DNA sequence: CCTTGGCGGTTAAAACGCGGGGGACAGCGCGTACGTGCGTTTAAGCGGTGCTAGAGCTGTCTACGACCAATTGAGCGGCCTCGGCACCGGGATTCTGAT
DNA sequence: ATCAGAATCCCGGTGCCGAGGCCGCTCAATTGGTCGTAGACAGCTCTAGCACCGCTTAAACGCACGTACGCGCTGTCCCCCGCGTTTTAACCGCCAAGG
């Protein structure tokens, strides 16, 4: 589930990070508060394809719910 | 022989630092994000290109949130990170009440 | 193992017809309708006896 | 074209019809999108200039985004414009703080 | 088949301009159409409050200067207010 | 030039109908819904302009209500304006 | 009954918020449900809000509503905090943040 | 001139005492002051620029009020 | 003889493992910056008072803008080419530690 | 320092593929012509922003002085780095017997 999250992945996130020593509840920890950020994200994105009255996401939809985050991300389209 | 610690992880942070592509591969990240969306709508086939979308994005944000907490960890007369410093970090930016 | 059916249903909404996949799993007790043509997507609980015919009966009642 | 009636590059009747269908005003008038296309203009040209640049450090001849990336995030004035700004394959700034350099 | 927008074409020439010699890639060539929306979107919903917060609805070139040097950093904008107030005066000077 | 003034007597006496308020309490209230207005009102604008509807009906301010304000919030909300969508819509 | 607000049972004016939409620049066209709807979500965010207004203004004995009870009575929401975080009251203040590591022991 | 100086001491020290902050060190005191001082550059900065497109000598509440709304340090209470 | 399950094979990032070494944590002891008071000095605050830019507010005429038929070629969808990088082995070099 | 040797850099090489040229369309920019009121502007009026000062007083400043958290040091003990060893996620090729 929540567990796909390998360690190394989070070693690599603190080494394009910069991040030298890693401590243990670390992983956990990261798992957690990246679960709440993609619960918020992923929400209010199918709000928005709940407005579009379609099954399939959009990734406009995505992008326009990263700007009500205020986190505009460029790149695919937005 | 044996190496001494702390190099080799430097080493590979100059490595690290050069090519953006994505360190989560994508079935396991893909996986998660549909077990998450689940939980709030049935039947929502994800564009592909929106599922690299969300992976660019919480790439960058845990990236940067580390950056702000191995900052802290350094203010904090230290080397290793600890989870209270991940805290303080969200503390600060606010968001956990 | 999951089921990918064609069938010879006309969507509900785009009108083309021989143009809805149904997809059944099974093991989670969730059936799938899909349009080839108009792209829309239609989600509905399914047993272990049900068929192309069963889901697609439930999205007639789903719009109506 | 009022473009080339402005000697500039940007397209003025596109960006004169965006701003209609954007609820912008009720009224629009006469120059002001041959203003703001060269704001737009002199923007993209200060932006690339020193993407510019910023291939001729790789000495890479195709724009890769990184240098994107790494042109924002070194002159100052533009990197507080785009603060809240990320791009996909974007990288951040290569740095060491040297505390953690050995001894 | 419905019709498509970029600024491509545009800023594309402008590059040329700049850098006779120099390629680019196609994602980035997107990422600078998505920079253009986004700016131009900030600058609009000033432009948006200037007419609200002047209890106005017309819009001159004024305006999207007093937008400009409201949202981009001081020496920057005051460049880019020249480059703009040098052209308003190239066009309408003639027709 | 017109503030909420009577409008919020009514909903305090409907609420705690013996409480009094200052004028700045009425002033930052004034302030809150003015804010709470425009943000919603935006954001239905960027539904209409991301969606290509010319106008907006009761959907969009839902999806907006939706976008804005979190859980529980967002569900008292959507079925308070059911309510009142009823209730005008029967007379 | 007359008036919109007393078709609608409520306490806000409908064509007042009608009148703003088309004197906004939002839309071109504004539906006849949608005012009223987004009125019924106003009336209902300063009922919900006065609530804990109410009972943050009675925790001091005082029958008059002061700007540091709304600050308390948003602090100690949860949803409305995370709704007001980027938001500042004048004359707040801030919560009472004693730290353990502060009282006499 | 010299009204950065005008910042007293022991007015930081109530701030850090509503801060909460306990225990004050000495090299804070001009930091702040800096601080304190870049901000007030931005916010004046830009509703003097709300002023200047508003062809008014006198600046208002409402001005300080959208600039600072602008800034995303948004706040109530006078109106705007 | 032609199908739906039902098990079988690269490889590569992924989980153990030990050992230890270098980094985290408690103590130690000082010490020198800093709370606290107390008296001394100060400037801020408040209340009047002149008091005037100048905003706040009101007729008015215009020109620029809203809007409508031709036109038309630039902007756009599709096709097609080549040299620009992506990686690969060579080989050379530079960190890094044991010495 | 200092050598051996891992680790990385960096130079032809080729390949392949998409960036870019290119080319034939058609639909919005244009061009031109016609109402119209929003606003640029003139000007009226009274408020309020400003400056100034006298009186009151509480608030800051300097110092006297102890003192106690901040800090450098210490020992210590432990538990992540890392390199090694399987090992399983992930992903293509065969037996079931039922149809
Ligand atoms: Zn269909």
């Amino acid at each position: 589930n929540i567990q796909g999250i390998t360690k190394p992945a989070i070693r690599r996130l603190a080494r394009r990070g910069g991040v030298k020593r890693i401590s243990g509840l670390i992983y956990e920890e990261t798992r957690g508060v990246l679960k709440v950020f993609l619960e918020n994200v992923i929400r209010d994105a199918v709000t928005y394809t709940e407005h579009a009255k379609r099954k399939t996401v959009t990734a406009m939809d995505v992008v326009y719910a990263l700007k009500r985050q205020g986190r505009t991300l460029y790149g695919f389209g937005g | 022989h044996r190496y001494r610690p702390g190099t080799v992880a430097l080493r590979e942070i100059r490595r690290y630092q050069k090519s953006t592509e994505l360190l989560i591969r994508k079935l396991p990240f893909q996986r998660l994000v549909r077990e998450i969306a689940q939980d709030f709508k049935t039947d929502l086939r994800f564009q592909s290109a929106a599922i690299g979308a969300l992976q660019e994005a919480s790439e960058a944000y845990l990236v940067g949130l580390f950056e702000d907490t191995n900052l802290c960890a350094i203010h904090a007369k230290r080397v290793t990170i600890m989870p209270k410093d991940i805290q303080l970090a969200r503390r600060i930016r606010g968001e956990r009440a | 193992i999951k089921q990918k059916l064609e069938t010879q249903f006309t969507c509900l909404f785009c009108n083309h017809d021989n143009s809805v996949v149904c997809t059944l799993d099974k093991k989670n007790s969730i059936g799938l309708l899909e349009c080839k043509k108009c792209n829309l997507s239609f989600q509905a609980p399914i047993n272990s006896l049900s068929q192309p015919i069963d889901i697609y009966s439930d999205w007639i009642d789903a719009c109506e | 074209t009022r473009s080339s009636r402005a000697g500039l590059q940007f397209p003025v009747g596109r960006v004169h019809r965006l701003l209609r269908k954007g609820n912008y005003s009720e009224r629009v008038g006469a120059g002001a999108p041959v203003y703001l296309a060269a704001v737009l203009e002199y923007l993209t040209a200060e932006i690339l200039e020193l993407a510019g640049n910023a291939a001729r450090d790789n000495k890479k001849t195709r724009i890769i985004p990184r240098h994107l990336q790494l042109a924002i995030r070194n002159d100052e004035e533009l990197n507080k414009l785009l603060g809240r700004v990320t791009i996909a394959q974007g990288g951040v700034l290569p740095n060491i703080q040297a505390v953690l350099l050995p001894k | 088949r419905s019709r498509k927008e970029s600024y491509s074409i545009y800023v594309y020439k402008v590059l040329k301009q700049v850098h006779p010699d120099t390629g680019i890639s196609s994602k980035a060539m997107g990422i600078m159409n998505s920079f253009v929306n986004d700016i131009f979107e900030r600058i609009a919903g000033e432009a948006s409050r200037l007419a609200h917060y002047n209890k106005r609805s017309t819009i001159t070139s004024r305006e999207i200067q007093t937008a400009v040097r409201l949202l981009l950093p001081g020496e920057l904008a005051k460049h880019a207010v020249s480059e703009g107030t040098k052209a308003v005066t190239k066009y309408t000077s003639a027709k």
